[PDB]
């Protein structure tokens, strides 16, 4: 930082000196100079460089070993109170040698006049409301004082307030004026409601604090402006943009909404493509984003969950403001220099061309602590000097030199060239953080970092709240068929509702998607919900492709059964009792009610229970289904995931592959399997199914790890000839190959092309992957977490539970244990032959149209299936006394598993000690 | 004005290019209207409003079949299974059919068919662009020279043509993988080879040359020790003698891969390093030797006891 400003000089009694290169002495501000970390053994050596710089008035070059001798160089640091989180304290060996000062805040009540004088100099806009200048600030001030004693830490950790909320204030209020239309008393009072809202409120967490900010601003309102027409001041109530018009005023939400639309269809489009739905809260941040990209030092810190938005949702408002989108493409083996050179190029765009970027840094963009450092110092000032130095330095002002010349403006002094570099930098470069969870050590520290939490302005998104998923469900349910589940309005709880009061199928659909939503995160996560819903989206996706791949499949069985039927009504003496066998029209007015149910059951089972054990599963099916009989909608009561969703050949050809004979592991491969629109995620300590899926496969599988060396080139061979990749670590991860977790391609004409790195290769289309980890014990980074679908295929202890049942149940009744698997086995089976069957009797009497001879064959097959059609009325008949029985002997055994487990935990313990 | 349209109808194809294209279709539309009604009333202002018409009917397929992944191929099967008819292979092979062919291909309707056989096109393309790739890296790789005291020349930075040589192989192996890899089957397996046989050379070459460094310290320089070791100098400098020859041979060629068509270059390396290794096992009993005849050697190592 001194290089740019100090001279190295030489004399023979003077050995090297580093003065000032002008001849005005020099000061250095050294800003939060108690926040440095210290060693293991207790002294951080910043601190004693100073000390050293003020006491021996010199140090020691590193490289050389030569005393230099600093020459009329002031020192002037600044610190928080030591008591203040996050502040180490200091030696007295450093602080004998200056003189401390104490500013304490302008007494609460200076403030008053302090703002009044900004408010009269950004009143001279509004000359009609000059009278308005004193109750405005007073109102202001007193709000900040609110917001100081109401939010404390206490709360939250980025509850600090300070008169830099209000001169933020200010400045929004004036750039608001400045460029809106003809203000009116009401029109100025809601504007500086809105600032008041962006500055104060964006930070806080929580509808509670939301509401209460709220009431505040009314208060507020009403005790320093006594106005008498006013609407609601809620924050989606009152939207302010400048979008719409070429002012800045206050738009009507429809318009907004409706341009919105039609401006994210075409960014979806013609920007790399993602299907998205526009909501209310989408809106709202919208115009926070934009509010934030248009001013100068524009920054923002975007605190929500995984999923929510935020980095598509900024991506979206800089191409609507024309702002060149710059995101860090690093990797697990990137170091310091690569995020300095991308840190060089994003700064020579943003000044030496005019390009105006926004460098979008996601927590997982950076590795350690250098890379935080680097933002800190980028923010804190407009430029970074570490990375202009030295020679690098020399060609920089070379390059600004013929720059500046080129805009018609002259200026030969360093100096001058080097604070035109530093204002380009500052009003063409946003920087956007977007952090998932806040709670993480990395994320924390960079919110608790002092430069980012003063520059940036800290957008709290969070989580979404039911009314974001109401509307979203609607608009992703509202694309499949429910006009045959023959819904009938339920008597619910006006609590229990979330979108508009129910009145069609649509409406339970949404209702019981976002309850086991809520059931499901009130279960497995505990404390704060900093987890957004991505299995919500995910699952809305696998309801609307599974009800209309079974719908299809009932479509396509109703007209074979029609279509016998007409055959047979053309049809000599035993077809009459085919007539009564083809009662199956009256079972699918049946079986197209539950169509719905079960969908719903089973994609919900796809996407929540991927990660649950063999317990938990079943406890959450029950509060599924328990859901769905809450509402009005059916489903099959004797429902089965395996049966319903893989087939017989597809079991067949995984058990040949080599999965085992569990339930549990037929459940986690048919997640697998059928839902390929996420990357699976296999976790299990023992590598068995690797081998498996390459079973499947043949020689189309390649195996890769994210530690070999070159595997980057590798993934790139198999992602453009197409060979199935399975990765055999994914506790480690390089965001690279982000993009490829995310299907966020770009398109062309007839290829699809995929960024690696910073290569674009073609995806051939026949190109899967699968991400293997060992141990359940390690982590995997929130955003690979939320994107992938993760599969659990470890042996719980709760596999104990049933599998002890199917061996006392095989030692204790035989005969009963016998007929367990067979009836299913038949079961399944006949509902493949009788089919088989009844093609065959088809194609015979299209064979048979006029013959007589031939019709020895047609009746004999027409006694034959009445077999098949006794048996399957004898089965069903003798399972409708079985089931009862076998849930009725199902709790004894259960019984003995609830202490067959607690005594394999303490046998796990004992060979855990 | 027909004159003009019928001389830009005969523009060979490998020349067409469509920004200019649109120009002169717009100066055309333009310059349609102006005609008297002689023109008019005759078929030649209405066939040439209809082919201009065609033309700018379809504009994302002029620019589609523009596109490098096309191929002599695609355009044999393009106009046999959409033309109907075969084209002279000379005006094939070089693309320089002209653009009333294009128009006889009836962009408008048989456009699905046309991009079916453009996917496949960008696929092979795919797959030929990674050839091409590793036949450019593979035409201009050379190793680095240095000399030291002696006349021999030594190579530096093996690891950065190494590497490459590893990938392009691995590369080689993954396109076997691909669909649309049988019609390059028969150029990826020569360029296989001769990757295998460089590979194989280069592996034998960084042994040998680490080899004689090694004992070029060791021998050929102190006479002593070449004097109590007769033989494994005279054998050292026969074999320096044979690896000089066979490295200028090898470094007047300018090409790395070329190295494979040197005649007797491999096996006279693996030759030199059994040669070489031979020599360090005949030092390595010696100095046993010595340090068994006063064991206080072992306290000292091998260039203390040298
Ligand atoms: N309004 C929405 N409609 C549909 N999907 C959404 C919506 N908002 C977020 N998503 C889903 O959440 C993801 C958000 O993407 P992105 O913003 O890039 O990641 P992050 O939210 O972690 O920053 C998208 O993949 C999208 O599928």
């Amino acid at each position: 930082a001194l290089h740019r400003h100090t001279n190295y000089v030489t004399t023979s009694k003077g050995l090297t000196l580093l003065p000032k290169s002008d001849i005005k002495n020099l000061v250095l501000f050294c800003d939060e100079i108690n926040l440095p970390k210290l060693d293991k053994y207790g002294s951080q050596n910043v601190v004693l460089f100073l000390r050293q710089l003020m006491e021996k008035q010199g140090f020691w070059k590193t490289p050389e070993n030569k005393w230099v001798t600093i020459e009329r160089i002031h020192i002037v640091g600044a610190c928080n109170p030591p008591t203040d989180p996050g502040r180490i304290p200091m030696s007295e060996r450093f602080t004998r040698h200056a003189a401390i000062l104490y500013l304490g805040y302008p007494s609460g009540k200076s403030l008053s006049q302090i703002y009044e004088i900004y408010y009269k100099a950004i009143f001279k806009l509004v000359p009609e409301f000059r009278s308005y200048t004193e109750p405005f600030a007073r109102a202001s001030v007193h709000l900040y004082n609110e917001c100081k004693a109401r939010y404390s830490t206490g709360l939250q950790s980025h509850y600090l307030f300070s008169p830099r909320e209000l001169t933020r204030l200010v400045r929004g209020v004036y750039t608001a004026i400045n460029t809106g239309p003809r203000q009116t008393l009401r029109s100025l009072i809601r504007l500086w409601a809105y600032e008041a809202w962006r500055i104060f409120a964006d930070r806080l967490v929580g509808v509670k604090e939301k509401n209460s900010f709220e009431q505040l601003l009314y208060e507020t309102v009403d005790k320093y402006l006594p106005n008498q027409d006013l609407g609601n001041i809620s924050s989606t109530s009152l939207l302010f943009s400048g979008l719409l018009s070429l002012d800045f005023k206050e738009v009507n939400k429809t318009d907004l909404v409706n341009f919105i639309e039609e401006r994210f269809k075409t960014f979806c489009d013609e920007e790399l493509e993602v299907p998205m739905v526009i909501h209310e809260s989408m809106v709202d941040h919208i115009l926070r984003i934009d509010r934030a990209l248009k001013q100068v030092q524009g920054h923002m810190m975007l605190i929500g969950a995984s999923r929510t938005g935020k980095t598509i949702l900024t991506r979206f408002v800089a191409w609507l403001n024309g702002l060149k989108i710059v995101q860090p493409k690093i990797h697990r083996h990137s170091n310091l220099s690569d995020f300095d050179m991308i840190l060089k190029k994003a700064i020579s765009d943003c000044s030496l061309k005019e390009s105006r970027t926004c460098l979008i840094i996601d927590e997982s963009n950076i590795l350690e602590t250098a890379f935080l450092e680097r933002m800190n110092t980028l923010l804190a000032n407009a430029d970074i000097p570490d990375l202009f130095q030295g020679e690098e330095y020399d060609k920089l002002l070379n390059n600004l030199r013929n720059k500046t010349r080129s805009l018609g403006l002259l200026l030969d002094t360093e100096q001058e060239l080097y604070d035109w570099f530093v204002g380009e930098i500052a009003k063409n470069l946003h920087v956007v953080f977007t952090i998932c969870d806040p709670t993480n050590n990395k994320s924390s520290a960079m919110i608790s970092s002092p430069a980012l939490f003063n520059r940036c302005i800290i957008n709290w998104m969070g989580d979404w709240d039911t009314k974001t998923m109401s509307q979203v469900a609607n608009n992703m349910v509202d694309v499949i068929p429910m006009e045959f589940t023959d819904f009938i309005v339920p008597e619910v709880n006006k609590e229990l509702v979330f979108t508009e009061p129910i009145q069609t199928i649509r409406d339970a659909v949404v209702n019981i998607l976002i309850h086991f939503d809520r059931n499901f995160y009130q279960k497995m996560k505990v404390g704060v919900n900093p987890r957004s819903p991505g299995y919500f989206i995910d699952g809305l996706r696998a309801l609307v492709k599974l009800v209309t791949a079974k719908y299809q499949d009932l479509q396509e069985n109703q007209r074979f059964v029609n279509v016998g039927l007409e055959k047979l009504n053309e049809s000599k003496s035993l077809t009459f009792e085919k007539e009564r066998w083809l009662n199956t029209t009256k079972q699918f007015s049946k079986t197209s009610q539950e169509l719905i149910g079960n969908c719903i059951i089973s994609s919900i089972y796809e996407t929540y229970f991927g990660h649950l054990n063999e317990r938990e599963r079943a406890d959450m099916l029950v509060i599924l289904k328990r859901l769905l009989g809450k509402f009005a909608v059916k489903y099959d009561v004797n429902y089965r995931f395996i049966d319903y969703l893989v087939t017989l050949d597809e079991k067949m050809k995984w058990l040949e592959c080599g999965l085992d004979k569990n339930d549990y592991f037929l459940e986690n491969m048919s997640i697998v399997m059928n839902s390929q629109d996420a990357v699976p995620f296999l976790l299990d300590p023992s590598s068995h199914m690797i081998t498996v899926i390459s079973n499947y496969y043949g020689n189309k599988t390649v195996l890769l790890s994210f530690l070999e060396e070159g595997f980057v080139k590798r993934l790139e061979n198999a992602i453009r000839f197409g060979s199935v990749v399975i990765i055999q670590d994914g506790e480690f991860f390089d965001p690279i190959i982000s993009r490829l977790i995310s299907r966020e391609f770009n398109h062309a004409g007839n290829r699809v092309t995929v960024e690696i790195g910073d290569h674009e290769v073609d995806v051939s289309g026949d190109f899967k992957l699968f991400i293997h980890s060992c141990d359940p014990s390690g982590d995997i980074p929130i955003f690979l977490r939320s994107r992938v679908r993760l599969v659990h295929f470890v042996t719980n202890k709760e596999s104990i539970e049933t599998r002890i049942f199917d061996i006392t149940l095989t030692e204790e009744n035989a005969e009963m244990q016998r007929k367990r698997e067979d009836l299913i086995k038949l079961n399944t089976e006949y509902k493949l032959k009788l089919k088989n069957l009844e093609k065959r009797l088809l194609e015979e009497l299209n064979n048979s149209q006029g013959n007589m001879l031939e019709n020895d064959e047609l009746m004999v097959t027409l006694n034959n299936l009445k077999k098949e059609a006794m048996n399957i009325e004898k089965k069903l008949s003798e399972s409708e006394e079985f089931f009862p029985q076998f849930d009725n002997l199902v709790e004894e055994y259960s019984i003995i598993g609830k202490h067959s487990v607690k005594i394999f935990s303490m046998l796990e313990k004992f060979g855990q000690f | 004005l027909w004159e003009d349209v019928q001389r830009t109808f005969e523009t060979p194809w490998c020349r067409v290019d469509v920004l200019l294209l649109q120009s002169d279709l717009a100066n055309f539309l333009r310059r349609a209207d102006e005609l008297p009604r002689a023109v008019k009333q005759f078929e030649m202002y209405k066939s040439l409003f209809s082919q201009v018409n065609m033309l700018t009917s379809v504009n994302k397929i002029l620019v589609e079949l523009k596109d490098g992944a096309l191929k002599p191929r695609h355009w044999n099967m393009i106009f046999r299974d959409i033309g109907k008819r075969q084209i002279q292979k000379n005006l094939l092979d070089k693309l320089e059919f002209s653009l009333k062919d294009v128009m006889v291909l009836n962009l408008t309707l048989n456009e699905i068919l046309l991009t079916k056989i453009i996917e496949r096109a960008q696929k092979e393309f795919v797959i030929e662009k990674s050839l091409n790739r590793i036949k450019k890296f593979w035409k201009e790789a050379q190793y680095e020279v240095i000399e030291h005291s002696s006349g021999l020349k030594l190579v530096r930075e093996w690891d950065v043509l190494e590497q490459a040589c590893k990938e392009d192989l691995e590369e080689l192996v993954s396109m076997k993988a691909s669909n649309y890899y049988k019609i390059f089957e028969q150029d990826c397996l020569d360029l296989e080879s001769k990757l295998t046989k460089l590979s194989e050379i280069q592996v034998n070459w960084v042994e040998v040359q680490f080899y004689w460094l090694d004992l070029y310290g060791i021998l050929g320089e102190n006479l002593d020790i070449q004097n109590f070791l007769p033989l494994e100098t005279s054998k050292f400098k026969s074999l320096t003698s044979e690896y000089k020859m066979i490295t200028t041979r090898a470094f007047q060629l300018d090409t790395t891969i070329e190295v494979i068509h040197i005649p007797n270059f491999d096996t006279t390396l693996k030759l030199t390093i059994d040669s070489l290794k031979m020599i360090k096992s005949s030092l390595s009993t010696f100095l046993e030797r010595q340090r068994r005849q006063f064991p206080r050697f072992y306290f000292l190592g091998n260039d203390d006891l040298l």
